[PDB]
């Protein structure tokens, strides 16, 4: 009454109102997913953490705020900022935004799977890992506006929304973590995205290469990258729930393991010889081998934790597992051949492997001294640092016999004549049009659904120009607008110019008219 | 000890610091230091909002105002582009040009979120202990707040679903978070309105918390039902993403919405001795005007004036509007039947009462997004359809 | 070959002239229509303009789309194709088709061709999305069957690839 | 000693490492038991490292390994992980919230999941096994 | 360059790292880690708050509690110590048991009152936005709550300043953290009060936000006749810094206070349309239930029960209460008079309606204050003392 | 009235409200210090950073996160 | 301008040298000093400041103007004042930055110092004596 009431000190926990979302949703006939599925089987889970959208927020601020002390008291007043070895300060330009369009990618992927549940519970969880997904790509802009700000080279740290459109990596990249969740089944993002993407290969991405970057003295990346994971575990949280329906009714099942095998190989196409190329060659101090880092995360603990369990309820090894070990033994090498004899069209200044370099190279990967090492070292001595050389390694791959192809499915460069890694060659001529697969597993994506790939790549755009021209036009250069971003070298001097490139003549052929 | 090795920190470990300060050149290899210093700015100087937010999409050059070029690297079967013009009537000569003037990248959103998260705790664990909830007219709060409040959850949770087609669908950055941190805001609005619900039943035996009761009256009650219907098309019914943004908030919310919210629910919590409710209706109400914001940002100043396509752009504005403004008086003519329920106060539930509400509601509107797109309203006309579902 | 300019080159200059030169929604129609018949997706006529056709279909696609505003009445805009077909028949039609269909290969060219007729601002963007959405399913189910079943040989004959190199 | 993350092949290096990598026994993944939890290190992680885990935790479940990563604790476990932020707020001194226990807890290999104040990884398949 | 030395860092530095590498032992030289691991835990292990303030204070063992010894180093002309048990009247075993059950250090203490104090003005932007003073009963607006809102800011102001000498006077440290957040507090609450009065400036012309006749009606209107005769007793007539806090917390506020921010302004905005003021006395009764929970602990549990001086306060408490009561019961029959300005609202501003009110403030606090230390009070003789003064 | 009005964004600033401070305090016989001093000269000055409780609270948790921050995390 | 150095005058000498000065009988009463003196907490925003505002314009209103690297700080002297728009640093931040946000960094003071709108100033004017 007016009078009698109750004053003990109360409110309502997260864990109260959230046991009420899954009676907010109501059923009417138009209540569905608009996006293309092949999957339609009950999914009325439970999310495994009480989000609501208070507690979303004071979770992830309260992150920020230890994050951002962390950056910009702490480690500024140490002057942190330019405590980096050049090799991985240049590596954190890729990485960090490459990365970012991942995590861009992602929120548009998490919408997907937001669209596509149909238990609120679970609109709930991805709509905070759509919000995550922006965080994220805050986060790994950051890392980059912390370095143009600190760092003794900020170009590349400061444009790279435009610079990377340069360059042939950039391409398979709007791939492996981008195109490939977004462009296709809404509810398959729970297995390319999620059992995939967030439960495998973010672990060495995002958490292991934080002890390549302290290792060369960056403790900006672990302060920001390892926050960035934390959001992970309930991202994962999220999609192991519909996996569960879809390995429990039988007609989306049978699905499930194509979709696997297909997002394991989309992904670690790209992830293992560019990731393993960045840590290995983009650093100067190396934590372990790459094939190591790989076998850890990828093959035992993803491989067994996740997959060799779900073998007991009818999951299968990906069919291209095999090949992709063998990727991850070579196929960053090949890589570097790539990315080095490329040089001018990224947006990072290269080291050549040095002395110590080499020998750990050699000790781990025996065989890399007589084949990649020696190339290197001729690079080298024809010039390859040097901008009054004239010298740039990519004509002398044509002039030997060593043509660079553009797989026309996953965008990864490949030499098959230097290749150790994984794939073959193959030329279709198609209704007028020639392409260029690389491996069984992209070759039969694209035979089977050629409409989905239809990417351009940077030698039919840049078809008989000279390459400081394509360099110019994207805005490859420094504030003077001649030194280009890109360097064969890291030190402060003998940088490189647009007239420097264009003195080497190099033009850009069609590497498939010999066919 | 342990079976890896303990990598040595490059910043403290002294050989390690040695080597890399050898390696650092003793200049800067450029002057520019401003991330991503060629955006161009809305305001008098570029903000961290933009520098980290714009661009971020990888849109190519046939996407209006993409920096990259060619074609996807995977598309959908049969050939949808990751993003792509089909996904909207509207057109722009650059998609990157929206702004949101709160300039809320996702640090300062959930920031500000968070404080209303803790001290709304706190809030409540004082109120508790106050006794307040004494002196609340008790018919209002049993048989209209929890019943017809309760309901209006479902109008917020599912114009916050309406939103995830369009965070698939939209074609730039500083879009996609207004509509990400439009969608939250939504699902929080209705979260808060079974929090408050809840809270009620520890203070109020026998006072019921469940749903079930505020469901029944939303997918069955004639009072909701023009707005369900409305909902429900903005939701499921379509997918261009600009018309589920402009019919979500701009016409619906903007006119149901605030009606239900400020006019009935906090306002009348005000003649009723409800000295709860309005602490829960000055965060909806806080958000609706953030939302605001952002939304006429996308839809006056880019798409309504853009240099080429504004009066193309106002041309299916003005048609949403027709539709869902519609659609909208007829959910407000249904709602008006609330007022039969309700205890009788001069100036607030009675004929003139009711008037004054909806000529607010509807002025404000014709002032806010009418004008703003040249769509032309009688005022008048829309107050007095409203008024033809009241009951004297 | 010698390309020009990424984004200002004289084969976009010329389309845009070309394009400047629509006049009425009849026309820009089967301007879009057979551009897009001859120009994109795998079973394109050509492919001369392949670097510019994109940027060249969002100039075709502007076009169109004010002659539509300027030149139709509303209820136009909502319900019909800018062929003058009824939009819901028009999704009614090819969703029938796409599940007649025999084969992933018969059934991805209906969708193929679908998007080159009725790609927007040819027919309404939420009947255009919700059919697209339709196809998709079809094409996407008929093709995940035994995805791996055929070796990747009779795949190339089945595809009628000219087949210029595989690497021994 | 299995739950190392330098366990089995990872001591191999050179010709050895690549015989064992490349052994067809180890072209298809095999089954494991174990979880994999990644802890960011900050004060509060690493308390609940030293008289949790490494205590409590590491005497109901021997088996569970933490190997320093620079940046983080790389911890795992054979069946399951568990961390009660209820016993952390008791070291720790102020409010902890197991969502304030999730602000530095990152990578987890194995199914995660929250029961009131306790954080558990677990090799466990809910919805599939049991 | 610089003319001093560019200090190089021990922890950066290769050289002087590895020095300083070489000097650090490779083991601890002790395993107690736990700050002031010896004091007495509160609750079931040691608080950070605790750890943070608990004997910071110096206080000799001839204070209760001090474990430090001898005299100060420097006194007072005179002789009077620099804390001293001269004080207070209270006694005590330990002067340092009291415990703030919210645990406030200072870092709690801003980080709760910057959320508040940045989402405030969020909502007025919104608020303002919003429009939603229209609706407001302008007498109530302009003649009730600008008016004797305006002056209550007064009584706030004067509450405050009583803790100067309780802030110099006070004998440890988690008492003097309690004193000194409430004085914040209630200072707080005075600009909080004409923040939303030069708020309501900006929105309604011809209001005047000036304390012009605010403060005429508190120094010289008999409605705070009374209130301003005890504040003025508690801030400047005393010194005993525990009967500071007795009566201004636990009497004089718990009653007078409770009755005009709560029972009145709060309260009536919800019957006259005001969906502005709840927004501001949210946070005034948020903190008098905080401040509630500190000066609760010190005066119940820690001195009303201490072990040896328990009945010795209560003697004490109670002569303070009979006076200071006495006081607030005047203060309210003055403050009565309010009513007859008032339109009327049946239940709320008729007679019931003023006794429930009353019934609310003494019956509440006879139970969260007199019962607890052995006062007797007649809750319907008080309510009556106060009818007197309410013109029918 | 009840249909017109500023519907303009706007908030009160801390120096709004802190102009108003000095009419605060109010004249009575017993509103004077209640330590011993020698110094009784008139003192009536104004403060040079505007600053009230709300505005305190907010600076100094700013530079709190920040500290504790770098302490706790980095 | 040498003489606001930190080691200016007596500050360069050392052992008897100093011990001379220090000891000089007209040393043993203060010297009036028009300078200021400002500390600057370091910060990525203070260092923007620093770089941008108190040695460009802030040195070409007033070339005085001393800044030493301190380690953890800047110690700024001047002759007359010292000034810092708060607006000024927010444009240059790109992020709201009031008086009260530029002051989270602005640490010693030696000087008479006061806010005024956006703008934090220390001045060795005596306000309310000159
Ligand atoms: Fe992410
Ligand atoms: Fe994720």
């Amino acid at each position: 009454d007016a009078l009698k009431v109750n004053r003990a000190p109360v409110g309502v926990e997260p864990q109260e109102v959230h046991k009420w979302l899954q009676s907010f949703n109501w059923d009417f006939k138009e209540n569905r997913t608009k996006y293309p599925t092949k999957y339609h089987m009950a999914n009325e889970t439970k999310e495994q953490f009480k989000v609501i959208a208070k507690e979303y927020a004071r979770m992830e601020a309260a992150k920020d705020e230890r994050q951002f002390g962390t950056l910009l008291d702490g480690l500024t007043r140490l002057g942190a900022g330019n405590k980096v070895h050049p090799r991985w300060g240049e590596t954190m330009k890729v990485i960090s935004n490459f990365l970012e369009v991942g995590e861009y990618n992602a929120i548009a992927a998490s919408a997907m799977l937001w669209d596509s549940a149909t238990a609120a519970e679970q609109k709930n969880g991805y709509l905070a890992q759509v919000l995550d997904e922006i965080r994220h790509t805050h986060q790994c802009a950051f890392i980059n506006h912390y370095y143009s700000k600190h760092y003794h080279d900020p170009a590349g740290h400061n444009d790279a929304r435009r610079t990377r459109a340069i360059g042939p990596l950039w391409k398979g990249m709007k791939r492996v973590f981008a195109d490939g969740f977004i462009s296709g089944d809404a509810v398959e993002c729970s297995v390319n995205l999620q059992l995939v993407g967030e439960a495998c290969f973010t672990n060495p991405l995002i958490v292991a290469v934080t002890e390549w970057a302290s290792a060369n003295g960056d403790e900006i990346t672990p302060t920001v990258f390892l926050s960035v994971e934390t959001d992970e575990l309930r991202h994962m949280a999220n999609g192991y729930q519909t996996v569960v329906s879809i390995a429990n009714d039988p007609a989306s099942a049978k699905f499930l393991n194509t979709d696997l095998n297909n997002a394991f190989w989309t992904q670690q196409k790209y992830f293992t010889p560019v990731l393993g190329y960045l840590f290995e060659y983009g650093s100067k101090f190396k934590v372990e081998p790459w094939v190591k880092t790989w076998n850890r995360w990828v093959y035992e603990d993803w491989g067994g934790i996740w997959i060799g369990r779900l073998g007991k309820y009818g999951v299968e090894s990906p069919a291209s597992l095999r090949d992709a070990k063998r990727d991850a033994y070579w196929a960053h090498h090949d890589l570097a051949l790539a990315a080095y004899a490329m040089w001018p069209l990224g947006f990072a200044r290269l080291a050549l492997p040095d002395e110590e370099d080499q020998a750990w190279f050699e000790a781990n990967y025996p065989g890399w001294a007589d084949h990649y090492g020696k190339i290197f070292n001729e690079w080298k001595k024809l010039g390859y640092e040097d901008p009054k050389s004239g010298f740039i390694p990519y004509q002398w791959l044509l002039a030997n016999g060593h043509d660079v192809y553009i797989d026309r499915v996953s965008q990864v460069p490949f030499i098959p004549s230097l290749a150790k890694g994984t794939g073959s060659l193959r030329v279709h001529e198609f209704n007028g049009k020639k392409h260029s697969l690389t491996d069984d597993w992209g070759e039969r994506q694209w035979l089977i659904e050629p409409e989905r790939y239809e990417c351009h790549n940077v030698f039919e755009q840049y078809e008989g120009r000279e390459l400081s021209e394509v360099i110019a036009e994207g805005h490859g250069v420094r504030s003077d607008g001649k030194t280009l971003i890109a360097q064969p070298h890291t030190r402060g001097d003998n940088l490189w110019t647009l007239e420097d490139i264009k003195r080497a003549g190099c033009v850009f052929p069609d590497p498939l008219a010999k066919f | 000890p342990q079976s890896s090795q303990v990598t040595k920190r490059g910043l403290t470990d002294p050989e390690r610091a040695a080597i890399i300060a050898a390696a650092v050149p003793d200049h800067a290899l450029d002057t520019q230091r401003k991330y991503h210093y060629f955006i161009q700015p809305r305001w008098k100087r570029l903000s961290e909002y933009e520098q980290l937010s714009c661009y971020a999409q990888p849109n190519p050059d046939w996407i209006a105002g993409g920096l990259d070029w060619g074609d996807w690297t995977q598309k959908f079967h049969g050939g949808r582009p990751s993003w792509g013009n089909e996904s909207t009537e509207l057109r722009t000569t650059d998609w990157y040009r929206h702004r949101d003037p709160a300039r809320r990248w996702h640090h300062p959103y959930v920031k500000d979120k968070s404080e209303e998260a803790r001290y709304t705790q706190r809030f409540l664990a004082a109120y508790s202990s106050e006794g307040s909830i004494r002196t609340i007219d008790p018919y209002w709060r049993d048989e209209i707040l929890n019943k017809y409040f309760g309901a209006l959850l479902y109008s917020e949770y599912g114009l916050f679903n309406a939103h995830s087609s369009v965070g698939r669908d939209c074609l730039s950055d500083t879009i996609r978070q207004t509509a990400v941190f439009a969608a939250l805001d939504k699902v929080d609005n209705a979260q808060m309105i079974q929090m408050e619900r809840l809270f009620i039943a520890k203070l109020v035996p026998g006072f019921d918390a469940s749903t079930d009761v505020p469901k029944k009256i939303w997918t069955t009650d004639p009072i909701y039902s023009g707005a369900r219907a409305t909902v429900q098309e903005i939701w499921q019914g379509v997918q261009d993403w600009n018309e589920i943004l402009w019919a979500g908030h701009a016409v619906y919310d903007a006119t149901f919405g605030q009606f239900a919210r400020r006019e009935f629910f906090q306002r009348l919590a005000t003649v009723y001795g409800d000295t709860l409710t309005p602490f829960f209706t000055a965060q909806s109400q806080t958000y609706f005007q953030t939302t605001r914001g952002a939304i006429d940002d996308l839809f006056v100043y880019c798409l309504a004036n853009d240099s080429e396509f504004g009066a193309h752009n106002r041309t299916f504005l003005n048609a949403w509007t027709e539709h869902y403004l519609a659609s909208s008086v007829a959910a407000l003519k249904d709602f008006v039947g609330l007022y039969a329920k309700v205890e009788k106060v001069a100036g607030a539930t009675d004929r003139a009462g009711v008037s004054e509400a909806l000529q607010r509601v509807f002025g404000d509107w014709k002032i806010d997004y009418a004008d703003k797109i040249g769509f032309r309203v009688d005022v008048d006309q829309k107050v007095d359809a409203v008024l033809a579902g009241y009951k004297n | 070959a010698k390309r020009e300019p990424i984004h200002d080159n004289s084969i976009r200059t010329e389309w845009e002239a070309k394009i400047a030169k629509l006049t009425s929604v009849d026309q820009a129609t089967k301007f879009i229509q057979d551009f897009r018949l001859a120009y994109t997706s795998p079973f394109r006529k050509s492919y001369d303009i392949d670097v510019d056709y994109q940027y060249i279909e969002r100039k075709i696609e502007e076009k169109l789309s004010v002659l539509k505003t300027e030149k139709l009445p509303v209820a136009d805009l909502i319900t019909k194709a800018t062929t003058g077909e009824d939009a819901a028949a028009v999704e009614a039609t090819w969703i029938a088709k796409i599940k007649a269909a025999k084969s992933k290969y018969e059934a991805e060219r209906i969708h193929i061709e679908f998007r080159q007729l009725y790609k927007p601002p040819v027919l309404p963007v939420n009947v255009f999305l919700r059919t697209d959405a339709a196809l998709g399913t079809v094409l996407m189910e008929i093709r995940n069957t035994d995805y791996y079943g055929t070796p990747l040989e009779g795949l190339r004959k089945e595809r009628g690839v000219k087949v210029l190199h595989l690497q021994a | 000693a299995h739950n190392a993350y330098n366990a089995g092949i990872m001591q191999k290096t050179g010709k050895a490492f690549a015989d064992e990598f490349f052994a067809e026994e180890n072209q298809v993944v095999h089954e494991s038991n174990a979880v994999v939890l990644v802890l960011m290190k900050s004060d509060e992680i690493d308390a609940i490292i030293e008289d949790i885990v490494l205590k409590g935790g590491k005497a109901k479940n021997p088996s569970i390994v933490v190997e320093d990563k620079a940046g983080f604790w790389w911890i795992k476990a054979d069946g399951a992980i568990e961390i009660d932020a209820a016993e952390a707020g008791e070291l720790l001194g102020k409010p902890f919230s197991v969502y304030d226990l999730l602000i530095n807890v990152a990578s987890a290999v194995g199914r995660a999941y929250t029961l009131g104040t306790k954080f558990t990884i677990t090799s466990e398949l809910m919805g599939l096994d049991r």
